[PDB]
C-alpha cells in the first residue's frame, strides 16, 4: 500500500497536467476514490490500516482539491466563456465580471452527485472510527479541509464607483450550489450530532498543533456558513468554555517563561495564538461574546502578569543586544504579540456588546489602568514602525470607546474620592496622549519618511506604504472618534463644556513646514493646541483625497481596460504581483493576476477615500462646535459681553495648588485665551486662507457618501454653519 | 426598536443566505390567508388595512436592512428593485381601494 | 441598650462587622481589592478608635487592639483559645486573610 500510494502520488503531484485532459484525470480521481471508499469502508483490515490509508486519503484530496482547481481556469462544454453561455443552469454558480466564468464551468463539468456522495463516504467512514487516533483524525480534518478549500471562496473587493464586480464570492442567494450543499453537509453535521462535535472540541482542546490547526479551520469554516448554532449551543452547555479560560492561567506561566533571554521553541506562542483565534471565533457571535462578558474574561486577563512585562530597553546596561535566537523576531515584536489578541477581543466586545457594553467598556478600561504603563510607553514611543503604529491604532480603538468619563459616572459609582481622582488623573493622561497623538502624526512629513521607509523592499513595499498609510488614516479617524464622543457628551452642558482648543491660524501656517524632525513637534497638549492643527489636518486631506480619487479613478480605467492592454504592460502588472510571469503562461491568467493587483489597489484606495471624508466632516463637527463655543460663550477681555462675560470657561477650577511648568499641567487644559482682537484677527485668516475653492471642493466632495449609515443629512447645515459663523463675531 | 435588531440577526443569517426580498414576500401569505378567514367578506375594508399596516411593517423592516449596508453595492439592486415593486404594490393595492369603495359610497349617494 | 456610654461603642463595632470586606467577582474573584477593602477597613476601626466612638472601654479597646492583630493579648487569651492551631486561625484571620503555603510554615512555626 505504501509503494500504491507512493506510485500514484508521483503520478499526480508532479506530473503535468498538460499531457493529458483534465476531464479524464478527474474522472479517474473520483472513480478510484469510489472504489476505495468502497473497499475500506467495508473495511480489508484493522487499526494497522487507518494510519497509512488515512495519510493516502489526505493527498488524495488535497491532488483532487487542486486538481479540480486547474481545471476551474479552464472553460469545458461548448461554452464557458465568451459572448453567450448556454449551460450555467446546471450550477449555483453564475456569469460575473472577469475571473468567475472560468471558475463556473469547473464545477458545471462535474457531477455534484458524485462529490456530495464522496463526501458522504467521507464522514461515514470518519464517524464510524473510535478515539485514540489523532494522527488518523489528523488526516481526516485535513481531508477535510482539501474537500471544503474547493468550496471556499475569498474575500470581496471594495469599490466606490461600482464598476467591478461584488458577486459569487459569498452565499446570498437561493443559488449558489455552494451554500445549498453546505446547508445539506450542516444537516449532516447536525445528524452526527453531540458525538462528531464532542470528538472535535477534545480534538481542539488536548489534540496536537497540527491538528489543532485543522480543526480551528475546520470550524471556522463550517461557522462561516452556520446559521443553526448547535455547536454554539452545546460548547456552552458543556463548559468547555471554562475549561479553555481556565487554560489561559497555563498560558500566562508558560508566556513568562518565554520573556526570559533564550526562550523556548515558538511552539507554546503558536498554542497561545490558535487559543486566541478560537476565541475570536467565539467573539465573532454576540451571543458568543455575551457568555464571554459573562465568564468576566477580561477579569482574569487583568489578573494575568504577562502584558505588565514589556521588553523595553534603557540608554545604559547590557541593553543593545539580544541573547534571544536571531531566527525569532525581537522579544518586543515578541510581547507585542502577546498582547495583541487581548486587544482584538477587547476591541471586538466593545463593538458587539451594545446591550452591556457599559460592563465591557468598564472590564476593558481596567485592562487599560491595570497597564498603563506600558500603554503610556507605546502612548510615548514615537517609533514609525508599522508594528508601533498598528499598537497605536488599536489602542486608540479601544480608548475612543471606553475612556469616557460618561462610562466613570455609570459604573464605578459609589467609590472613593482617592479612587475617583485617580482614575480621572489617567482619563486625562488618555486625553492628553490622544491630543499629543495629532501633533506628533498629524503632520505631512510622515507621508514622505513613510514613503522613504519602504524602498528597502518593492516587492511587500507597495504593501507596507498602503498599510501604514491606512494606519494613519484609521488613526486620525479614531482620536476623531474619541474626540466625537466627547462633545456629543457633554453637548447638553452649559457651564461645562470647554474647547480643546485655541483659535490661530498661525499654527496653521507653521505646522505646513518641518516639525524640526529630530523630535516630532507637538504642540503643548497639557496646554491646549489650536485650531491651525485642525484646519491644516483638513486641507492636507482635501490635497490627498484628490490625489487617490484621480488615482483610483485611473486604475478603475485600466482595470476596464485590462482586456484591450497589450501583453508587455500586463506583463508587467503580473511581475510586480509575482516574480513569475512573460508570455509564457497564458494571457488569461495574465488578466486575473494584474486584475486582481488592482482589486486590492482599488481595495487600498476606497478605504482610504471613505476614512477621508469622514475625517473631513468630523473636522466640519470640530470647527462648527468652536464657533459655537467661542463667538457665543467665551468670555472677552476686551469689553464687557451682555451675559457673556459671566459665563466661565468650561469645566470648573482646580483648588490645588500648582506651579505653572512646562510639563504635564492639566490645569492648563482648563482655560481658553478668547479676546475681541483674537476674534477679528481670525475671522481674517479664514477668510483668506479658506477659500471658495476649498469651500467647493468640500460642498462637490460630500455630494455621495453618507449613504452607508444612511441618516438624514447634516454634511450641509454644518457646511452653512461654518461659513456663518466665520462671518458672524461675538455678540 | 427591536424590529430593528431582527433586521439585525435575519440580516447576519441572510447575508449566508437568500437576497432578504424574497424572505420578506413569502412571509406575508400566511397573513393574508388568517385575515381572509378571521374577517368576513363584507369587512373588507378593514381587510386591506390589515394588508397596508402588515406590508408596511414589512416595507419598514426591509428598507431597515438595505440602510445599513453599502447600496452601491449589485448585489442590494435586486433586492431593492423587488422593493420599489412593493411599494408599487402599496400604491396598487391603495388605488383600488379607494377607486371601489369610493364606487361604493357613490352608488349610496347617488340620492 | 443595657450601657448608654457603651450603646456608641457598639454601635460602631455592629457598623463595622456589617461592613467586613468579602470576596469581588466580576466573573473572577479578585485578591487585590480584597487586601484594600480589608485594610481600609483597619484603618476605619483605628479612626473610629480615635475619634473615641470605639474606644475608652477596655473590652473595645482590646477587641480593636485584636482585629488590628495584637500577639500579646492574645496569648493573654490563651484560654478562650486553649489551642495553637487556633492561635494560628486568628493570627491569619487577623493579620494575613489571604495566606499561601510558602508562608503558612512560617506562621505555623
Amino acid at each position: 500500500l505504501e509503494s500504491w500510494r507512493q506510485l500514484v502520488e508521483i503520478i499526480l503531484t508532479a506530473c503535468p497536467q498538460d499531457l493529458i485532459p483534465t476531464e479524464h484525470r478527474q474522472l479517474i480521481i473520483r472513480d478510484l476514490l469510489q472504489d476505495l471508499h468502497v473497499k475500506i469502508l467495508d473495511d480489508d483490515a484493522a487499526q494497522e490500516l487507518m494510519p497509512i490509508v488515512a495519510g493516502a486519503v489526505f493527498t488524495l484530496t488535497a491532488h483532487l482539491s487542486q486538481s479540480v482547481r486547474t481545471e476551474l481556469k479552464q472553460p469545458m462544454t461548448a461554452s464557458g466563456l465568451g459572448q453567450s453561455q448556454y449551460v450555467q443552469m446546471l450550477d449555483g454558480s453564475f456569469a460575473a465580471p472577469p475571473g468567475t466564468e472560468n471558475i463556473s464551468a469547473g464545477f458545471a463539468s462535474i457531477g455534484d452527485s458524485s462529490l456530495h456522495m464522496i463526501l458522504r463516504n467521507l464522514l461515514e467512514f470518519i464517524l464510524k472510527t473510535g478515539g485514540g487516533f489523532q494522527r488518523v483524525r489528523a488526516h481526516l480534518y485535513g481531508s477535510l479541509l482539501y474537500y471544503l478549500q474547493i468550496a471556499q471562496r475569498p474575500d470581496e473587493p471594495d469599490t466606490l464607483e461600482s464598476a467591478h464586480k461584488s458577486m459569487w464570492e459569498r452565499l446570498t442567494a437561493p443559488e449558489d450550489v455552494f451554500s445549498k450543499l453546505q446547508r445539506d453537509n450542516l444537516s449532516i453535521f447536525e445528524s452526527y450530532g453531540t458525538a462528531l462535535m464532542e470528538v472535535v472540541c477534545r480534538d481542539a482542546c488536548d489534540g496536537h498543533d497540527i491538528g489543532r490547526m485543522l480543526a480551528l479551520a475546520l470550524l471556522d469554516r463550517i461557522v462561516s456558513v452556520d446559521r443553526q448554532q448547535q455547536w454554539l449551543l452545546y460548547l456552552s452547555n458543556s463548559g468547555y468554555l471554562k475549561v479553555l479560560v481556565d487554560s489561559l492561567a497555563e498560558d500566562d506561566v508558560v508566556l513568562r517563561n518565554l520573556l526570559t533571554p533564550q526562550p523556548p521553541l515558538l511552539k507554546a506562542l503558536y498554542i497561545y495564538e490558535s487559543k486566541m483565534a478560537f476565541l475570536t471565533r467565539v467573539a465573532k457571535s454576540s451571543q458568543g461574546a455575551i457568555e464571554l462578558l459573562r465568564s468576566g474574561v477580561i477579569v482574569r486577563l487583568a489578573q494575568c502578569q504577562v502584558y505588565d512585562m514589556r521588553p523595553e530597553t534603557d540608554p545604559h546596561g547590557v541593553f543593545g543586544m539580544r541573547e534571544t535566537p536571531v531566527f525569532i523576531p525581537a522579544p518586543v515584536e515578541r510581547y507585542r504579540q502577546i498582547l495583541l489578541p487581548a486587544l482584538q477581543i477587547c476591541q471586538l466586545i466593545l463593538t458587539s456588546s451594545t446591550a452591556q457594553h457599559l460592563q465591557a467598556a468598564g472590564q476593558v478600561l481596567q485592562f487599560l489602568v491595570a497597564h498603563s504603563d506600558t500603554i503610556q510607553a507605546i502612548l510615548r514611543s514615537q517609533e514609525g514602525s508599522l508594528g508601533s503604529l498598528q499598537e497605536l491604532a488599536l489602542l486608540t480603538g479601544i480608548i475612543s470607546k471606553a475612556a469616557l468619563p460618561g462610562v466613570l459616572n455609570e459604573l464605578d459609582i459609589g467609590l472613593n474620592d482617592g479612587s475617583m481622582m485617580e482614575l480621572q488623573g489617567h482619563i486625562g493622561r488618555f486625553q492628553r496622549q490622544c491630543l499629543a497623538l495629532l501633533n506628533r502624526f498629524g503632520g505631512s512629513d510622515r507621508l514622505r519618511q513613510l514613503s522613504l521607509q519602504d524602498d528597502s523592499s518593492r516587492l511587500d513595499g507597495v504593501s507596507k506604504k498602503d498599510d501604514m498609510e491606512l494606519a494613519m488614516q484609521q488613526i486620525c479617524s479614531n482620536v476623531m472618534e474619541y474626540c466625537q464622543a466627547l462633545m456629543i457628551q457633554n453637548s447638553p452642558s452649559f457651564q461645562q463644556t470647554v474647547c480643546l482648543f485655541t483659535p490661530s491660524l498661525k499654527e496653521s501656517a507653521s505646522r505646513d513646514g518641518t516639525r524640526q524632525d529630530s523630535q516630532v513637534s507637538i504642540l503643548p497638549s497639557w496646554r491646549l493646541p489650536s485650531l491651525g492643527v485642525v484646519i491644516h489636518l483638513l486641507k492636507q486631506s482635501a490635497n490627498n483625497f484628490f490625489t487617490y480619487y484621480d488615482i483610483h479613478r485611473q486604475s478603475v480605467g485600466k482595470l476596464q481596460n485590462v482586456e484591450q492592454l497589450p501583453p508587455d504592460e500586463i506583463k508587467e502588472l503580473c511581475q510586480s504581483e509575482m516574480p513569475v510571469g512573460a508570455d509564457k503562461i497564458s494571457t488569461t491568467q495574465k488578466y486575473g493576476l494584474a486584475r486582481r493587483r488592482l482589486v486590492k489597489l482599488i481595495n487600498s484606495r476606497a478605504k482610504l477615500l471613505s476614512l477621508c471624508s469622514y475625517i473631513i466632516e468630523t473636522c466640519l463637527y470640530i470647527l462648527w462646535r468652536h464657533l459655537e463655543y467661542y463667538l457665543l460663550h467665551c468670555t472677552t477681555s476686551d469689553s464687557q459681553d451682555p451675559v457673556f462675560s459671566n459665563m466661565t470657561f468650561g469645566n470648573r477650577r482646580f483648588q490645588d495648588t500648582f506651579n505653572t511648568d512646562p510639563n504635564m499641567d492639566p490645569r492648563n487644559l482648563r482655560q481658553n485665551k478668547v479676546s475681541q482682537q483674537d476674534v477679528d484677527t481670525l475671522l481674517r485668516e479664514g477668510a483668506n486662507s479658506f477659500g471658495e475653492s476649498l469651500q467647493k471642493r468640500l460642498l462637490d466632495i460630500e455630494s455621495l457618501y453618507c449613504k452607508v449609515r444612511s441618516r438624514h443629512s447634516f454634511i450641509q447645515a454644518l457646511v452653512r454653519r461654518i461659513r456663518g459663523l466665520l462671518r458672524v463675531s461675538r455678540v | 426598536s427591536p424590529s430593528f435588531t431582527e433586521d439585525i440577526t435575519l440580516s447576519a443569517v441572510m447575508l449566508q443566505e437568500e437576497d432578504p426580498g424574497e424572505a420578506a414576500t413569502m412571509s406575508m401569505y400566511p397573513d393574508f390567508l388568517k385575515s381572509f378567514l378571521e374577517h368576513p367578506s363584507s369587512a373588507v375594508f378593514e381587510l386591506i388595512e390589515q394588508y397596508e399596516a402588515t406590508c408596511n411593517t414589512q416595507i419598514t423592516l426591509l428598507k431597515k436592512i438595505v440602510k445599513r449596508v453599502t447600496p452601491g453595492q449589485q448585489k442590494f439592486s435586486k433586492t431593492a428593485s423587488i422593493l420599489w415593486l412593493l411599494q408599487q404594490e402599496m400604491v396598487t393595492w391603495r388605488l383600488i381601494a379607494a377607486l371601489y369603495r369610493d364606487r361604493i359610497q357613490s352608488a349610496l349617494e347617488e340620492e | 441598650s443595657t450601657s448608654a456610654s457603651a450603646r456608641s461603642m457598639c454601635r460602631v463595632l455592629d457598623d463595622l462587622l456589617k461592613k467586613m470586606p468579602m470576596l469581588h467577582t466580576g466573573g473572577t474573584q479578585t485578591l487585590t481589592e480584597f487586601e484594600l477593602k480589608w485594610q481600609h477597613w483597619r484603618e476605619e476601626c483605628e479612626r473610629h478608635l480615635q475619634n473615641g466612638t470605639f474606644s475608652s472601654n477596655v473590652h473595645m479597646e482590646a477587641v480593636c487592639r485584636v482585629l488590628l492583630g495584637d500577639e500579646e493579648v492574645l496569648l493573654e487569651k490563651r484560654d478562650l483559645m486553649t489551642t495553637w492551631y487556633h492561635f494560628l486561625v486568628s493570627r491569619l484571620l487577623f493579620k494575613h486573610p489571604t495566606v499561601k503555603p510558602t508562608e503558612l510554615h512560617f506562621y505555623a512555626q
